[PDB]
């Protein structure tokens, strides 16, 4: 269900995005974005330091994280 | 403006010392007030405050300096008339209260504040002393004109200062507590302490108990017809602490001898009295 | 009972006390032929009609259609009517007139608004560019 | 498995290519589909060598028959066959010439395709290529139209950033993507979703900004917290291609729609004015 | 307000007969020029060599349908 | 970009002559009159307004109505179903989210079944032979407006629709469009037909004099006409309420 | 009729029925209307959700008398050039905005009556927090994800602020044992809701003990991703008395079974324990302590202004849709 994406990076940060199924995606808050504890509770599984930093209005079921180098 | 001010002042002179003017005059005054506030009425507010201070000082000059029994029949009348006429005046200048006093002082509250500054005159202690003298008829004498007391009591209740303290909440009895209740309670204690002892030194204790109960019921009734309701508890506590709670040893002796006597009824009244006070029955049960 | 309300020119319209009670000023005056030298009969009759229509109220933003058609009248009377409502200090009537004027201003440009309201523009031709510069972020 | 039935006819004709198409019509659901009506009305009005021709319309009680024009091979399978060999440059130039001619005609006649992709381009055994799939056509006079276009692989930054007017410059973007794709046998922008698509476009052509794209910051779905990438050298993006073709691609995948060349303007390129007409080398 | 009539209901089976007699015009010309049984999805004697070409030959467009431990790190998939 | 504007203009000028219906067709109908089609088109504009559709839908619907009646006769009761089918066709061709057949078989007060609507749908497709991309005036007006304030356009479309209410069918849609544009421009601000239009479309004022005076006189007679649904609809502020202005009594041509 | 004869109160009454674009539009009519377009009574509650803008524009707007200034996820990466007076804003929301350190320092060196705040996701610094120390009236606060300040600055801030009702010092990715120590040492005594998650190898036993023996009024607590919490921590919570909402999610050093003891605290209502409890055993926990709610609120609530466009129950009237 949870589909991850490859790492694409610029000269200073390094990124990733993650898709969600319908049941999980129905949970995301549309007012404030999240924090590491929040999305780990959601059910994401990855390293330490990734920061949720954007919401895309047309498609809410996609999350965008980043973490510095 | 100026031309408005003369007629307005004359009209306000008319509203005080009321002669029940006609609604045409009142609409003329209201229209003047509304007209000036459309062209921002700080200046008119200042003039109103000035005029009230002047008039009330002049009224104080006369009628004062009586010291008893006539400071009341003067003060209650003046307070009543001034309150009514000031209420009407607040009615007239109602346009200020909506559009300039809202950016901060209502006219009625200003009038009450000025009358309060008339209260902090010898007119404060004199009237209280005279009321105490009149209620010195706690002994007897159906000459207590309750309309000469309830007016002052209500005035003391009302004048609780409110000028932007927080807001109009409800009962503001600060002035009542700090300028009338204390003296009343102290005098009550003093008089009862004197009379109870002098009566004890001449009579058997049964009549003392009867008189104590009678005075208790009388002083519970008295508050319901004279004073503000937030007074019953403290007065009851003090009158109990004076009429009883300070002759318990005499109570013990009479308790012993009434057990030597054959009265089961002073039993009941004694029980009611001692129950009115704390922890009495233990000494009653123990010698029992 | 009833009260004899006299306009600025004698058009005495006898009106129920419970109807005139709607106006706060008259309410407080009655609390303790009455001329109202700031209202003529033309406005007074319409005010009485409106009050009688709202006499039994409980006591955008969903303007009632009765008032709306009652307000479907030209400019000068609207101006005089707002002033009369302020002078007598009636809440709902002043509110609805203000709301109608607001909705009627909606849509037009500064030129059109300035034209329709007979507003005398001033301090212009050199600073309006600056004031619009203050408002790009709109 | 792989259900369907087709029919042909080869009796006496030079342009003897025919094929029958039947489209189901459910009796009581919206009736005739809007796509069918748009297709038929916009198709029986155009005629051109680089466009599939319609010959007749047959309307039964519950089915529709369209006598299209048969043709041999599309582009996806043709590139898949030559996926390791590459495509001859003159053949590419001829294909691009025919595509540009067809686009010029369609846009002159007020018709928008909006659905161009290699899967809808049909080639003949003589080098001639023609368009198809006019079910998404619409007659534009520019208003605000429908907000669903070709495919996430071939959309344009006009639609992805949710613009309101998408007048006839999106087909140019799709054509450019197809051209670079067949040149390198790789789709330039293999998006997973819209965000992956935008991030890939940025990675290839650098982050847009007011200098590059005027009025980009005010688009409904722009957020300047995007990654700050730089426009890579356009060379290694399209290695096997010369300088003049690079110029044409650079001025045919430009961000701003106004600064994006049209069809007839593109017909006059040097790179392009050199014109051949070979034939396909493999079976069709 | 827009819910209005103009003339009341009118006869209908005459409409059905009229429209179906209308539709009997693409029955002689259809057989003539295209020599195919369109109404029955059947081919005919000829003049148009009818075959059933296999699906992999012609491009797909001609038949396309319409529309303690448990540490905090990354576990690869 | 003007890279295609003149080409599209020329192409439309070419198309408009192929789809022009017959003028004297109306008498051929045994039991229908021009007044009756006027009532039908009035109902039509009412429907088009209340469903919140576009006016180009109305123009295409009336064009299909004309090319159908001018090429086929029918008894009295069927004009309503014909109009509904024309609405369906125009909406599906043009408008983004077309209303369903249920709404149309409802707005006729449930007087006809869905299947008859489908059958006459087949019929109208048959007689038209799937030729629905016809040109109409609004495209010409929108092209003209490029060479101006919103009131001008509101009045222009007003005059055009008043024309399509019912003697104008002699003139081509470009002709009516030009005459309405000139008259509305004069009425709103007195400006005259610019030279660039004469360069582009080739029309001059003299060539459009008859339709221009017809539009003037019918504009005068319109406020007292028996039907004013268009008038009350353009009373709305969306169109700047411009249906209430005065029809000029004499022009300065 | 000359409508320029209207009184100011009626003109304000008229203006108070508009929407922000039109109120901006009417400002350009005549000098009097220009005055009345900014009269500190229409500008109570503003809103600039995500709308890009510029520091001087926002400074002028705040100086006009804003109270409830809501501006989440808007970008201001440009220098601030003008001086102002001390502002009057009370409920300032700036979460997630891409803003510059110098600009944020400039804008915060003016506000001093801040009754509430939120600085989620931003990056702060020593002058930032030093200036922020002046707000001796902060009912709430938030610093989630922020990073950069130092121990001395943190202790000065927390000592200066006393009335602080709820704190959320979460997930900062540059703290150390020193930072968390000074936080728990100098936190105020009124804290109703507190969150200190994230600090995996920095939250230690003595720290939690000091916290619980200092602040007795914690109603909502959470210590997620703390890996050094044990049984004695559980009894530390038993010394607490009003803990209605706990969450020890992903606390890896804890057996699932000792959690049954937690229900013995009387006033508990919720417990979010994601990560430790394996599947199936959740039913075991529920049946073991069925007087609670386990794993039912995925998202925090500690000083998050919005959870619906209303900031902290306050509704904004001037808006941009």
């Amino acid at each position: 269900q949870i589909y991850y994406s490859d790492k694409y990076d610029d000269e200073e940060f390094e990124y990733r995005h993650v898709m969600l199924p319908k049941d999980i995606a129905k949970l995301v808050p549309k007012t404030h974005l999240m924090s590491e504890s929040e999305w780990r509770n959601l059910g994401v599984q990855q390293s330490q330091g990734w920061v949720h930093y954007m919401i895309h209005e047309p498609e809410p079921h996609i999350l965008l994280f980043r973490r510095p180098l | 403006l100026d031309q408005i001010w003369d007629d307005l002042r004359a009209g306000i002179q008319q509203v005080y010392t009321r002669q029940s003017m006609a609604k045409s005059r009142y609409m003329e005054l209201y229209t003047h007030v509304y007209n000036y506030c459309t062209s921002v009425g700080l200046e008119l507010y200042k003039r109103l405050k000035e005029f009230l201070k002047n008039y009330l000082t002049n009224l104080l000059k006369d009628g004062e300096d009586l010291m008893d029994e006539s400071v009341l029949k003067f003060y209650t009348q003046q307070w009543e008339d001034y309150r009514f006429s000031s209420k009407v005046l607040n009615g007239i200048c109602a346009y200020l209260n909506r559009h300039w006093v809202r950016r901060e002082y209502e006219i009625y509250s200003l009038a009450l504040v000025t009358w309060r500054d008339c209260l902090f005159r010898p007119l404060n202690k004199q009237v209280t002393n005279a009321v105490l003298k009149l209620i010195e008829k706690e002994r007897n004498g159906e000459t207590i004109n309750t309309r000469l007391i309830s007016g002052v009591v209500q005035s003391y209740v009302e004048l609780g200062l409110n000028e932007d303290d927080a807001f109009a909440k409800g009962p503001t009895l600060t002035v009542y507590k700090e300028s009338f209740e204390s003296q009343f309670l102290a005098d009550t204690e003093r008089f009862y302490t004197r009379e109870s002892t002098e009566f004890l030194q001449q009579n058997p204790v049964t009549e003392y108990m009867k008189k104590a109960e009678a005075r208790l019921l009388e002083e519970q009734r008295r508050v319901q017809v004279y004073l503000h309701e937030s007074t019953q508890d403290e007065l009851a506590r003090k009158c109990e602490q004076v009429l009883i709670e300070k002759h318990l040893e005499i109570f013990h002796t009479e308790f012993q001898n009434l057990l030597d006597a054959d009265k089961n009824e002073d039993l009941g009244r004694m029980y009611n009295l001692v129950s009115r006070i704390q922890d009495g029955l233990g000494e009653l049960k123990k010698l029992l | 009972p009833s009260i004899k309300l006299q306009s600025s020119d004698g058009e005495i319209f006898e009106v129920d006390v419970e109807i005139a009670k709607q106006s706060v000023t008259i309410k407080t005056m009655l609390e303790d032929p009455v001329p109202l030298p700031n209202v003529n009969a033309a406005i007074l009759k319409k005010v009485i009609q409106w009050c009688t229509h709202h006499k039994d109220d409980p006591p955008t933003d969903d303007i009632p259609v009765w008032d709306q058609e009652f307000l479907k009248v030209d400019q000068g009377t609207l101006f005089e009517l707002i002033l009369a409502a302020n002078y007598l200090d009636i809440k709902g009537l002043l509110d609805v007139t203000c709301k109608t004027v607001a909705n009627m201003i909606k849509g037009k440009t500064p030129e059109e608004i300035r034209k329709t309201f007979n507003i005398k523009n001033d301090f212009t031709e050199e600073e309006e560019a600056q004031v619009r510069k203050e408002n790009q972020w709109c | 498995g792989t259900y369907g039935v087709v029919y042909k006819a080869r009796n006496k004709l030079t342009g003897e290519v025919v094929a029958l198409k039947k489209i189901r019509l459910d009796t009581e659901t919206e009736g005739v589909p809007s796509t069918a009506i748009r297709e038929i009305s916009l198709l029986k009005e155009l005629n051109h060598p680089n466009i599939v021709k319609l010959l007749d319309v047959i309307h039964t009680e519950n089915k529709l028959y369209l006598v299209f024009e048969f043709l041999h091979q599309d582009l996806k399978k043709f590139m898949d066959a030559s996926a390791l060999t590459g495509i001859p440059l003159p053949l590419i130039k001829s294909y691009l010439f025919q595509l540009l001619q067809g686009l010029a005609f369609c846009h002159s006649h007020r018709v928008l395709h909006r659905d161009l992709k290699p899967q809808n381009l049909l080639i003949n055994t003589e080098g001639a290529i023609k368009l198809a799939d006019f079910g998404l056509a619409r007659a534009f006079g520019v208003r605000t139209y429908t907000h669903e276009v070709v495919t996430l692989w071939y959309r344009a930054p006009e639609i992805l950033l949710g613009c309101k007017y998408y007048s006839t410059a999106v087909d140019i973007w799709s054509l450019g993507c197809i051209f670079a794709e067949m040149v390198t046998r790789r789709a330039l922008f293999p998006g997973d979703s819209e965000i992956d698509q935008l991030f890939r476009i940025f990675r290839t052509l650098g982050t847009p900004d007011e200098v590059v794209w005027p009025g980009v910051t005010s688009m409904p779905d722009y957020k300047p917290s995007f990654p700050k990438w730089a426009r890579q050298d356009f060379s290694k993006v399209v290695p096997p291609l010369d300088e003049d073709g690079r110029s044409l691609l650079s001025q045919m995948l430009h961000y701003d729609p106004n600064k994006r060349i049209s069809a007839k303007a593109a017909l006059a390129h040097p790179f392009f004015q050199d014109v051949t007409k070979p034939v396909p080398h493999l079976r069709l | 307000s827009a819910c209005r009539n103009l003339f009341g209901p009118v006869d209908h089976e005459e409409l059905t007969r009229d429209l179906e007699k209308h539709c009997r015009d693409m029955e002689e010309a259809s057989q003539r020029k295209w020599n195919f049984d369109f109404q029955n999805h059947k081919p005919l004697e000829g003049k148009y060599e009818w075959q059933e070409v296999e699906k992999g030959s012609l491009p797909e467009f001609y038949y396309r349908p319409p529309r303690a431990g448990s540490v905090e790190q990354t576990p690869k998939k | 970009v003007p890279d295609y504007h003149e080409d599209i203009h020329t192409y439309l000028r070419e198309m408009e002559v192929k789809c022009k219906p017959k003028v004297g067709y109306m008498k051929k109908q045994p039991d229908i009159t021009n007044s009756m089609r006027a009532i039908l088109v009035d109902w039509l504009v009412e429907v088009g307004e209340e469903y919140k559709l576009q006016n180009e839908t109305l123009h295409l619907a009336v064009n299909y109505i004309d090319r159908f009646l001018s090429s086929m006769s029918v008894l009295r009761g069927k004009l309503q179903l014909v109009g509904t089918a024309a609405m369906l066709l125009a909406s599906k061709f043009e408008e983004i989210y077309p209303p369903e057949v249920a709404e149309f078989v409802y707005i006729t007060d449930d007087t006809y079944t869905k299947k008859q609507v489908l059958r006459m749908e087949h019929l109208v497709l048959k007689v038209l032979t799937f030729d629905l991309a016809a040109p109409t005036v609004n495209q010409f007006l929108t092209q003209y407006f490029l060479h101006a304030n919103c009131k001008v356009e509101s009045l222009a479309m007003f005059l055009g629709e008043l024309s399509l209410i019912d003697p104008y069918l002699k003139y081509l849609p470009s002709v009516i469009a030009g005459a309405a544009f000139h008259l509305a421009l004069y009425t709103v601000t007195g400006q005259s037909w610019p030279e660039s239009l004469i360069r582009k479309t080739g029309y001059t004022l003299e060539s459009l004099k008859p339709c221009l005076m017809d539009l003037h006189q019918t504009y005068l007679k319109a406020p007292q006409h028996a039907q004013q649904s268009i008038r009350e609809k353009y009373k709305n502020s969306k169109y700047h309420g411009v249906s209430l202005l005065n029809p000029p009594e004499t022009l300065n041509l | 009729v000359s409508w320029d004869s209207l009184p100011d109160e009626l003109l304000l009454g008229i203006f108070s029925c508009l929407c922000l674009p039109e109120l901006l539009k009417v400002s350009g009519v005549c000098k009097r209307w220009y005055r009345l377009a900014s009269d500190e009574s229409l500008w109570q509650t503003l809103d600039l959700t995500g709308k890009n803008l510029h520091p001087d524009v926002t400074g002028r707007l705040l100086s006009q008398g804003v109270i409830a200034f809501r501006c989440p996820r808007s970008f201001m990466d440009q220098p601030l050039a003008e001086h102002f007076s001390p502002f009057r804003v009370q409920h300032m929301d700036l979460s997630n905005s891409v803003i510059e350190v110098s600009t944020l320092h400039g804008i915060l060196s003016q506000c001093s009556k801040l009754q509430n705040l939120s600085l989620e996701g931003l990056r702060l610094s020593d002058p930032i927090v030093n200036t922020l120390a002046k707000n001796s009236n902060l009912v709430r606060l938030n610093l989630s994800g922020c990073s950069g300040f130092s121990e001395f600055a943190l202790q000065t801030l927390l000592s200066s602020c006393s009335r602080l009702d709820e704190l959320n010092l979460s997930w900062c990715f540059d703290f150390t044992e020193k930072h968390v120590q000074v936080a728990v040492a100098h936190v105020s005594e009124t804290i109703t809701q507190l969150n200190l998650s994230g600090y995996r190898k920095n939250l230690q036993k003595s720290d939690l003990s000091t916290l619980v023996r200092r602040c007795p009024n914690l109603v909502h607590l959470d210590l997620s991703d703390s890996v050094m919490l044990k049984n004695d921590c559980f009894q530390e919570f038993f010394q607490l008395n009003y803990l209605q909402h706990l969450s020890l999610s992903r606390c890896y050093d804890i057996i699932p079974e000792t959690l049954l003891e937690l229900g013995e605290i009387p006033t508990l209502k919720t417990l979010q324990v994601f990560g430790i409890v394996p599947d199936g055993t959740l039913q075991l926990l529920k049946e073991a302590l069925p007087h609670l709610q386990i794993n039912c609120s995925h998202f925090t609530t500690i000083a998050r202004p919005t959870i619906n466009q209303e900031i902290w129950g306050i509704k904004c009237r001037l808006t941009l849709q």
